[PDB]
RNA sequence: CAGAGUGUAGCUUAACACAAAGCACCCAACUUACACUUAGGAGAUUUCAACUUAACUUGACCGCUCUGACCA
């Protein structure tokens, strides 16, 4: 009751919860693993998805790339005509982390590139000018937006 | 009209500012096991455990058994793990608790149980039912 | 470490055999994929285009 | 002023080049990884042809066979030389050439002169007034004798601090002693020439990195060098 | 005829009984209580014992569950516990520990399903 | 979705079946191992980098709020994978041409 | 180099004895991955003594940390 002393005790509205760069601080960062084999690209990708994990970095999505092949030909032995030899696929992993400081920056990347297999390029890039981040929106969440609004 | 609390609040200490860098419980089990926690401690509001729970006097319960026997610990802990070492020594014993085939034997159990815990837990268990609280008041 | 995270295999319920194989490079670099066939090695031709 | 002179230390690092050989305990791993993978996988199009023409044998239009075909594979590899992934210069133990120890990473360590005694420390230069003292660790790349080399510096903060003191010589109130900031970089591509290399610098990995530096010094280094 | 603490239906678990049996499994080791619904607690059985460790190979396995569950069983008929309830989550139910721990307290005598109250 | 495609499933000896059930037992301590490097070689860096910027505010103040400042060049930031082994100085490919499918 | 300070695996004001505990941590399975769950793994009292219980108290023995000596 408002009343007595133990007013407000059931509240757990404050406890839930309901991107701009700064100079101290990263805003977005997209780590691209690139390779031909997709063991190590997703396995390189769940390697750095939990060492941000247990280093307090927030991670605000992983994915994937579409794939990419490439058909390889090689000149044909004596001759002019191009033959099929081999075909090479590019499959690549992306992990959002948002939330870098910026002198943590050199020792992440150190441990990074230290743990990169081999095959496997490692490209890190600021795409927060980027923006385009349309995702689809459940209910509760789209209901609060209009409270607001209105 | 407000009231000020008597007493902390229960989630006072919880830091509103950096609400996205607290771990979460992520699971039932984890706000299970600390919900119980806290409900087992005393409050100043009224609780369940003020109407149900059974009243106990302050003073804590007077002992007129004999006096508990002195071991050496130290001495204790030795034997204890070099034992347990050569139980896992076996290849034969980690294979048996891998497949899941393994068991131990009940009347030995209860020859150690008897001799190092089984008067502590003889003493609960009477005070269940209330031999303590007829007989010696 | 080049091998903190190098040793994994295939995390799929369904999926076709591969085999050890060495991409060369068009610079003589090597480097362990997984190929379809149990091909011995793969060398990568440069593209006449980009020439 | 300040009695503390600043230096702006540099510490430039080669990343390994080739991968680190794997562990008897790896290998274990490994094999069986791939005894998995093959045990849960289904039939591939050499697999589905191998199987069809031994088939069409036993009853008895491919001209060439599954297994006939891979001995071809296996003529070409053998024909091809691989790259020594162990060169000359570590038989040599020439430890001023990028070239060794392709698998661990190295660090450049340049000997220099003070008081009539020749000590090996990380290349520095003096800090300048107008000038950040990042750009003073990149100035020391310019003072290095015949150089041409490109290096990724990563971050603008000091990784590490080393402080010194006279031993009573050079001591006095404007002079106390020194204080030198180290800044880590990538050396990405080129190399020294070769007018000079074994009195100048040498590459040495963590292990080593105690012959050169002074115990007192080598303890600040080894805190932000890693060894993976 | 002992009436029994009905009500609870928002919450878990529930309070409709005389006794329960409660599995406390830690990460190193693995314990289960017998308590009555005051909360007084009427039997254990730890593997923190010597008694029990002394035969274990390893306190926090399958085999640890059910060598629990068996000792406990023995203990629960020497003290007259023949009847209580148990309350696990989806998950414990459906691990393999749980069932074996189970077993054996269906297999040494003891009940998990206490009987209705007598109102009439 | 072809069932024709599918491979005969050999059943495992028991002695397969130990081998593999105890190496990843082993698995299990030898990555721990490598976690914990890693876990403390990420502190070593963390702690002397504090350390340092600590004595170079109290040098300079002036250099302390630039090193702290964020670098725009470093991103985009691109490392090359490592190989199996070394290019070759003297190594040319054979002519082909790359076609790519998407 | 002494000067003080300091002592349980990662943490803890866990450790009355019945006993070295709780949490964190690592693998496999599930998951694009994370998380959850299941099934598994590695673990600790610096070392000796003190009428004995002494992880706890009294001493050193041992390492660590801190301030100067030392120092390019």
């Amino acid at each position: 009751y408002k009343t007595k002393p133990t007013h407000g005790i059931g509240k757990y509205k404050h406890l839930i919860k309901a991107n701009l760069g700064t100079d101290y601080e990263y805003g977005v960062l997209n780590i691209h693993l690139t390779a031909y084999d997709m063991t190590l690209a997703e396995s390189y990708a769940q390697y750095v998805h939990n060492l941000c994990n247990s280093l307090s970095i927030k991670v605000e999505e992983s994915y994937a790339m579409p794939t990419k092949t490439i058909e390889v030909l090689q000149l044909q032995d004596q001759g002019s005509k191009m033959l099929l030899d081999s075909v090479l696929t590019t499959h690549e992993r992306v992990v959002q982390i948002s939330g870098l400081s910026a002198t943590f920056a050199e020792i992440f990347l150190e441990i990074i590139q230290s743990s990169l297999p081999e095959g496997v390029r490692l490209s890190v890039k600021e795409h927060t000018e980027e923006d385009f981040k349309g995702r689809f929106k459940a209910r509760p969440e789209l209901e609060e937006l209009l409270a607001k609004l209105k | 009209r407000r009231t000020p609390p008597l007493g902390p609040m229960p989630n006072s200490d919880i830091d509103l500012s950096n609400l996205e860098r607290l771990e979460k419980y992520r699971s039932f089990d984890r706000y299970r096991r600390r919900a119980e926690q806290e409900a087992q401690a005393p409050h100043w509001w009224r609780t369940y455990r003020e109407y149900f729970g059974e009243k106990t006097d302050p003073k804590e319960k007077i002992d007129i058994g004999l006096p508990p026997p002195k071991v050496s610990r130290t001495q204790q802990l030795l034997e204890r793990k070099q034992a347990i070492q050569e139980l896992r020594a076996n290849v034969e014993e980690e294979r048996a608790a891998r497949l899941r085939t393994a068991s131990v034997p009940l009347d030995a159990v209860r020859a150690e149980w008897e001799r190092t815990c089984g008067p502590y837990h003889k003493q609960r268990l009477a005070e269940y039912y209330g031999l303590y609280r007829d007989l010696f008041h | 470490d080049s091998s903190r995270a190098s040793l994994t295999r295939v995390h799929r319920q369904a999926y076709a055999r591969l085999y050890p194989v060495l991409l060369v490079k068009q610079d003589g670099s090597t480097i362990h994929i997984r190929y379809r066939e149990p091909r011995r090695m793969l060398a990568m031709p440069i593209d006449l285009d980009t020439l | 002023g300040s009695p503390w002179r600043l230096l702006g230390a540099l510490c430039l690092q080669r990343p390994p080049v080739v991968s680190k050989p794997l562990t008897p305990l790896q290998e274990e791993m490994a094999s069986l990884l791939q005894q998995i993978e093959i045990e849960r996988s289904l039939y591939s199009d050499h697999e589905l042809r191998a199987l069809d023409e031994n088939q069409r044998l036993a009853k008895k239009q491919d001209i060439l066979l599954a297994q006939d075909l891979e001995d071809m594979w296996e003529q070409k590899f053998l024909q091809f030389k691989l790259g020594a992934r162990i060169t000359e210069a570590d038989e040599k133990n020439d430890r001023t050439s990028l070239n060794r120890k392709l698998d661990r990473n190295l660090v450049l360590l340049v000997r220099e002169k003070f008081g009539d005694q020749d000590v090996w420390i990380l290349p520095q230069a003096e800090w300048q007034p107008g000038e950040t003292l990042r750009g003073t660790a990149e100035r020391t790349l310019a003072t290095l004798s015949e150089n041409n080399m490109e290096a990724k510096f990563l971050g603008n903060a000091p990784c590490g601090h080393y402080t010194f003191k006279f031993p009573q010589a050079m001591r006095t109130e404007s002079n106390l002693g020194a204080k030198v900031f180290f800044f880590k970089a990538l050396l990405l591509t080129g190399d020294f020439s070769q007018a000079g290399n074994k009195g100048h610098h040498v590459w040495v990995t963590k292990d080593e990195l105690g012959d050169y530096l002074k115990p007192k010094y080598l303890a600040q280094v080894r805190r932000f060098v890693s060894d993976l | 005829v002992a009436r029994k603490e009905r009500g609870w239906r928002t919450v878990f678990p529930s309070r409709e009984f005389w006794h329960r049996l409660r599995v406390i499994r830690t990460q190193h080791h693995v314990e289960a209580l017998v308590e009555h619904q005051n909360g007084k607690v009427v039997v254990s059985a730890s593997t923190r014992e010597w008694a029990i460790k002394k035969h274990l190979y390893s306190t926090r396995n399958v085999v640890a569950c059910e060598s629990i569950g068996r000792v406990l069983a023995q203990r629960c008929l020497e003290a007259g516990i023949n009847f209580m309830v148990y309350q696990p989550t989806p998950w414990e139910a459906a691990s393999d520990s749980m069932k074996r721990l189970q077993s054996a307290m269906t297999e040494g005598g003891v009940v998990l399903r206490e009987p209705q109250r007598i109102y009439e | 979705l072809d069932k024709a495609r599918e491979r005969p499933q050999v059943e495992l000896t028991f002695e397969e079946t130990e081998r593999r059930a105890l190496l990843l037992k082993k698995w299990s301590l030898y990555k721990q191992q490598e976690r914990k490097m890693e876990r403390d070689t990420i502190r070593a860096m963390l702690e002397a980098q504090q350390e340092a910027l600590e004595e170079l505010q109290l040098e300079s103040p002036k250099l302390h709020a630039e090193a702290i400042k964020r670098d725009p060049n470093l991103f985009p930031f691109e490392k090359e994978g490592p190989h199996y082994t070394p290019p070759i100085p003297n190594y040319q490919p054979p002519e082909g041409r790359y076609n790519d499918i998407t």
